[PDB]
């Protein structure tokens, strides 16, 4: 499938980017001159919302495919990056950057008659402006208001005739030919102040879960000598938008400084809003970082942004609550060890390079870019705020005959610290997955049709406690005591029977001695509850993931889900 | 008796004097005389039949649609040449040649204006210089803020006692000074120029005609530019560039019922044609004498051109304007709200109720507005009070026909369904079967003997009801008198009185009865099923599914439970019935899927909050049925058919041609040559 919920303007993304338009400035028709009065055939070229590309992996992967499109189109070309104007702003997780090229000794595309007249005349430039993010967050600042400072580039449109006589881009404010037969671009910015061109202020209100922020050009100034000469920073855009999990929606607007004063400079490019065309997120473990796009309304403007931060009085009660989780535990198995699985906070949605892709029932298979293809079958329809389950990838690649490998994960989006139950007792029923380890080998599947997988617990007194059944009764299965539960989340133990039944051939006993379990609440007021059990240090999900307070490893892991009743 | 034309000022009635004499003269058709003191006196005047007709800008258009007058206009001035006319204008701001400001840098200056609420003049201006005016909202009154934002300026009409600065600029030596009328030398769109040629402002707002009919060659000219929106400044020439809006000519309106419409058309026609341009020496219809300005009709026009009944005065004035007039009245925060909100049209109540069910859980991004027919409820989105609904395929091609776009369709099962769909958004649509469905009883019924029958009908115009069998009986008989296809039917949508509608039965009570909506029992697929398992009618035009859902149980309605798929068949295309089961081989045509349609403005708005809303209320969705669901739920068939799994992209296919597809399309247009179809009619003059 695809992204199914979104469309390209408000689509969720750890990374998008706009090409540079390129209008065709020919005079010809493909058979005879321009019947238009010595007009061009395309003087106006907007920008396309099905033409912004969504990109994967990490920052250097994001741009290296960005940079490997410039490649493909011309030979040798140099290609110019934003690492240089990046440095000053020392981003852990996000870009707001450019990769373009100026495709030197290369002829524009063409395409003439037969008679020899050119009816395609299109400028050889190419460029990308874009966002990157890395680590969407899982947990943000529990209340309060918090700055955040960076920058921002955009992508105008192409337009013959801005003043309608005729001018110079560089009277325009950008480097000749930019703006007339290509896109107007930040990076050809040629009025803008050099020591900062385009910096970007925000204001996020963790509160009211809403944004505020301006996208800010420094106009240029005359003398270079003095390093500390007054900046005269310009408000083009105000942005607003609403929280929701670790992204936002909302709109950017022209300020009206743009529209009044500078009528015929900056108006010229900046003069229509991108009203509910704004969207982006927040990056990094603690919501340290942001990022976001926009396109407006006519398609004029394509601009990309990035943002970085510059107990009981309240909900600000340690800082960082945890909003979601999304973690697996990585035939043979993986190394057995937790990592953070990149998410939005969407229970059936699931992240795999760039797109969601919705979560169905049971085994679904799905295709990766590189070739290998994977097979997930997740869990139950009666889990709707956390769903777990497993997946294989698997690389078909070896042709026999007719008929990172195995992985367990866990997702769902939490509840807020103020809307937990701190009074009475609640009882939940769900599932539970589990798989042996290296040696003799037993998996699990999640049922909730053969696995009871019962929980208990007091909000009033936080000693959360439950059993996942196998066959009958508890003997062949786990137990979970001594619970504790904290803010968001919770923390037990695991302990099992005797033994636990795999299969006088060889009764294949499993023994565990006050394992580590750690899980969470999934939701509204509770209605849900999920976990994992793992052994290598105090580093799992439930208290923000600092992966710190231990120390052995092992080779084991089972992750369950319930949902209450009464 | 005679047409009675209102005059609005001292000099008009003079002039409507001279045209009664002068129609008695050539024995034409009558014309008497009401003088009144304002345009709204006027409108005032039709509406209590002391007067029947009177011309009005657009600006007074919209003031004539409003309650309790409701008037509509009739003929459209015709601007231009015979050879090229035209009945739109275009609103320009005019200033001399000295540039150094630009459309957003005039605060503080001094501006020449028509006249209050006239289009070019006040309307067009004030709405595109909004943002700068730091206008209050309603219900302050708007032209504060504009007394505040130039220096001074002549506005005629303005309210000189509240804003004296919008009345210093005009010159009516005495208490004619801020007259709405041709006492005022700074009065028309001539007028207005005056005030700037003169030099008493910087700029006029108005008509992009006037510097070319009151300067004598192309050398005063010169001395003048336009204001452009995009704030630059270019030669009077390029209007077609530099333009404010544009807009649609100057109208006759008149009552919307007993108007006298006929006898009116009937007097314009020939007036035009013995005292129009260049025509019988004394007595143009059009300019008259000394310091004059547009005597009941424009200056240098040169004709009308009759507007269909079906056009009221929103439809008229087109969404663009109509929204831009109510704008200036709603408080900037509320007009953001409007665009950012989806605003669904619903037919019917029972659809309204549901609706409006919805907009409590959409979060703000979907409203309601009610129409009684689906017709009306396209004029509603034309208009603009409404954005978005869901169309039968025969409903798509006239919305299509009248601008409107498809969105998203209507996703029913593949033809290999295998699951619940996750990717139901990305699936290609693979449209639906329409069948003729008969009692197997009547075994003497065969497809070459269904005519003389009795029918029923989903409504007019729709495809599996009505398109597709009609245009099949149509294609071999050439017969555009479909009330005589059947003896009876049940075809909603018709004329209540014909026998098209003798076999509806209207709701509970028994009233509405043939009314195309869910109050009558035998409306949509369901009721024209209904109205065969009650022997009402002989033969069902439906589609095949919905034969399948509403028997053996599948609907536990008392009409529909206890009925058997075993009692029905299908006519096929041989004389020969198959079983329900068996439509795939006994089918009459494929049908296009049922399609969301809206404008081309608000098409990606439209996808955000309908692909989001099917997440949360669609079928499996996270609070269907626990809080809401779009499709069957607690209601059946209302806003989406119940066969719908989602709303699905339409991989391209974004006009009514390239969705319905061509085959399609030719044949409704086929079947249209025989109907009137008052939206169609009122579509065609608006796309011209
Ligand atoms: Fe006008």
């Amino acid at each position: 499938g695809s992204s199914v919920e979104t469309t390209p303007v408000n689509r969720p993304a750890v990374g998008a980017a706009m090409r540079l338009p390129r209008r065709n400035i020919a005079s010809y028709k493909q058979d005879g001159t321009e019947i238009p009065d010595k007009h061009q055939a395309e003087e106006h070229l907007p920008l396309k919302e099905k033409d912004i590309l969504f990109l994967d992996g990490t920052l250097k992967e994001q741009a290296d495919k960005l940079k490997k499109k410039i490649n493909e189109r011309y030979s040798d070309v140099r290609v110019i990056t934003s690492k240089k104007e990046e440095e000053k702003y020392q981003y852990q997780f996000v870009r707001a950057g450019y990769v373009f090229t100026r495709a030197e000794g290369k002829d524009n595309e063409k395409e003439k008659t037969s008679d020899g007249k050119e009816f395609v005349n299109r400028f050889s430039y190419d460029g990308f402006v874009y966002y990157s993010g890395e680590r969407p967050s899982q947990s943000l600042p529990s209340a309060g208001t918090v700055q955040y400072s960076g920058n921002w580039q955009y992508m105008t449109d192409a337009k013959r005739h801005r003043t309608g006589k005729a001018v110079s881009s560089t009277d325009l404010g950008y480097t000749t030919y930019y703006g007339n037969e290509i896109g107007a671009t930040s990076y050809e910015a040629r009025d803008a102040d050099d020591r900062e061109k385009h910096p970007a202020e925000y204001t996020v209100d963790f509160d009211n879960k809403t944004l505020n922020g301006k996208l800010i050009k420094n106009q240029y100034v005359q003398n270079k000598s003095n390093p500390n000469e007054p900046k005269k920073p310009l408000t083009i855009y105000d942005i607003t938008a609403t929280l929701d999990g670790n992204r936002f929606t909302g709109s950017a607007k022209v300020s009206t400084e743009v529209k009044t004063q500078h009528a015929d400079k900056e108006y010229l490019f900046f003069h229509t809003d991108a009203d509910q065309r704004l969207e982006g997120g927040f990056f990094g473990d603690n919501g340290e970082e942001l990022a976001g796009r926009f396109i407006s309304n006519d398609n004029s403007v394509f601009g990309v942004f990035a943002g970085k931060q510059k107990t009981k009085p309240a909900l600000s009660s340690g800082k960082h609550t945890k909003i979601l989780d999304s973690l697996k535990i990585s035939k043979n198995p993986r190394e057995f060890a937790i990592s953070s699985m990149p998410d939005f906070g969407h229970p059936d949605k699931l992240l795999v390079e760039g797109r969601e892709i919705p979560l169905v029932n049971k085994e679904q298979t799905i295709e990766l870019a590189d070739g290998r293809k994977t097979t997930i079958r997740t869990c139950c329809d009666f889990l709707t705020y956390v769903k777990i389950g497993r997946m294989q990838t698997e690389r078909p690649a070896a042709k026999p005959k007719a008929q990172r490998n195995i992985d367990l994960f866990l997702k769902g989006i939490r509840t807020a610290e103020t809307d937990i139950p701190k009074t009475g007792e609640a009882h939940y029923t769900g599932t539970w997955e589990a798989r042996i380890g290296k040696p003799i080998q037993w998996d699990n599947q999640a049922d909730k049709e053969a696995a009871k997988a019962v929980f208990t617990v007091d909000f009033g007194k936080k000693s959360i406690s439950g059993t996942l059944t196998e066959e009958n009764g508890v003997e062949p299965a786990f137990h979970i005591e001594n619970g504790k539960i904290e803010g968001n989340g919770f923390y037990a133990t695991a302990r099992t029977r005797e033994n636990g039944i795999n299969l006088s051939t060889d009764p294949k006993t499993f023994q565990a001695s006050n394992l580590r379990v750690e899980g969470g609440f999934y939701g509204p007021q509770a209605e849900e509850l999920g976990g994992i059990i793992f052994n290598n240090d105090g580093k799992s999900l439930g208290i923000t993931e600092g992966t710190e307070n231990k120390e052995v490893k092992h080779q084991f892991g089972v992750v369950f889900g319930a949902k209450k009743d009464m | 008796r005679s047409v009675q034309w209102c005059a609005v000022s001292q000099p008009e009635a003079t002039k409507c004097f001279q045209w009664q004499r002068n129609m008695r003269r050539v024995r034409g058709p009558p014309v008497s005389c009401i003088k009144r003191d304002s345009p709204i006196q006027c409108i005032q005047a039709i509406a209590e039949n002391r007067a029947d007709a009177v011309t009005l800008d657009g600006g007074f258009i919209y003031e004539a649609g409003l309650a309790p007058y409701k008037l509509r206009p009739v003929a459209a001035e015709v601007y231009g040449t015979e050879r090229q006319p035209r009945t739109h204008y275009y609103a320009v701001a005019v200033v001399k040649k000295g540039g150094s400001f630009q459309l957003n840098e005039l605060q503080g200056l001094k501006s020449c204006h028509t006249g209050l609420r006239r289009t070019a003049g006040w309307n067009v201006p004030i709405g595109t210089l909004r943002p700068f005016l730091n206008w209050t909202g309603p219900p302050e009154p708007i032209e504060a803020a504009v007394a505040r934002f130039f220096s001074a300026s002549c506005v005629p009409g303005a309210d000189k006692g509240q804003f004296p600065n919008l009345c210093r600029l005009c010159a009516g030596t005495g208490e004619n000074k801020c007259a709405f009328s041709s006492q005022e030398p700074y009065f028309s769109y001539s007028g207005a120029f005056k005030c700037l040629r003169d030099g008493a402002g910087d700029v006029a707002f108005i008509r992009e005609s006037t510097v070319f009919e009151d300067l004598s060659d192309e050398a005063e000219r010169d001395e003048y530019e336009l204001l452009c929106p995009d704030n630059t400044r270019k030669p009077v020439d390029k209007f077609k560039d530099c333009h404010l809006a544009r807009v649609p000519s100057h109208a006759v309106v008149a009552r919307s019922v007993n108007g006298k419409e006929d006898a009116i058309w009937n007097l314009l026609r020939q007036a035009q044609e013995k005292f129009g341009k260049d025509k019988s020496p004394k007595f143009q219809l059009f300019g008259s004498p000394s310091g004059q300005k547009d005597l009941l009709f424009k200056d240098s026009a040169i004709g009308f051109s009759r507007v269909p009944p079906r056009i009221d005065s929103g439809l008229y004035l087109g969404s663009g304007y109509f929204t831009a007039i109510q704008n200036l009245r709603k408080s900037e925060e509320e007009v953001a709200a409007r665009r950012a909100r989806v605003v669904w049209c619903a037919v019917g109540e029972q659809e309204l109720r549901k609706c409006n069910q919805w907009s409590g859980l959409s979060e703000g991004s979907v409203t309601c507005s009610s129409a009684s027919t689906t017709e009306d409820c396209i004029a509603l989105v034309l208009k603009g009070e409404a954005d978005a609904m869901s169309l039968d395929g025969g409903y798509v091609y006239t919305a299509g026909k009248c601008g409107l776009v498809p969105v998203l369709a209507e996703n029913y099962k593949s033809q290999q369904s295998s699951d619940p769909d996750p990717n139901c958004v990305d699936r290609p649509v693979e449209g639906y079967l329409a069948v003729a469905v008969v009692r197997r009883s009547d075994t003497s019924l065969t497809w070459n003997s269904v005519k003389g029958k009795k029918s029923c009908h989903t409504a007019v115009d729709r495809t599996a009801g009505w398109n597709i069998p009609m245009g099949l009986l149509f294609n071999q008989t050439g017969s555009c008198k479909f009330d005589e296809y059947f003896s009876q039917s049940c075809a909603p949508g018709s004329d209540p009185r014909s026998n098209l509608c003798a076999l509806c039965i209207g709701d509970e009570q028994g009233e509405n009865k043939c009314v195309p909506n869910s109050n009558e029992r035998y409306y949509g697929y369901t009721g024209a099923f209904r109205c065969l398992a009650e022997n009402a009618g002989d033969v069902a035009f439906v589609k095949d599914v919905t034969v399948l859902q509403n028997t053996d149980g599948n609907n536990n309605d008392a009409w529909a439970k206890d009925l058997k798929l075993a009692d029905f068949a299908l006519l096929c295309l041989d004389g020969k019935r198959k079983p329900v089961t068996e439509a795939r081989s006994c089918h009459l045509a494929m049908a296009p899927n049922h399609a969301v349609v809206s404008r081309m403005d608000k098409v990606e708005r439209l996808k955000q909050v309908l692909l989001h809303q099917q997440a949360k209320f669609g079928r499996n969705g996270s609070d269907c049925p626990d809080k809401f669901c779009l499709f069957q739920s607690e209601t059946k068939n209302l806003l989406f058919n119940d066969n719908t799994e989602c709303l699905a992209r339409l991989h391209g296919k974004t006009t009514y041609e390239k969705y319905l597809g061509p085959q399609y399309v030719a044949g409704i247009t086929n079947l249209k040559k025989c109907s009137t179809s008052p939206l169609l009619e009122a579509c065609e003059f608006l796309r011209k």
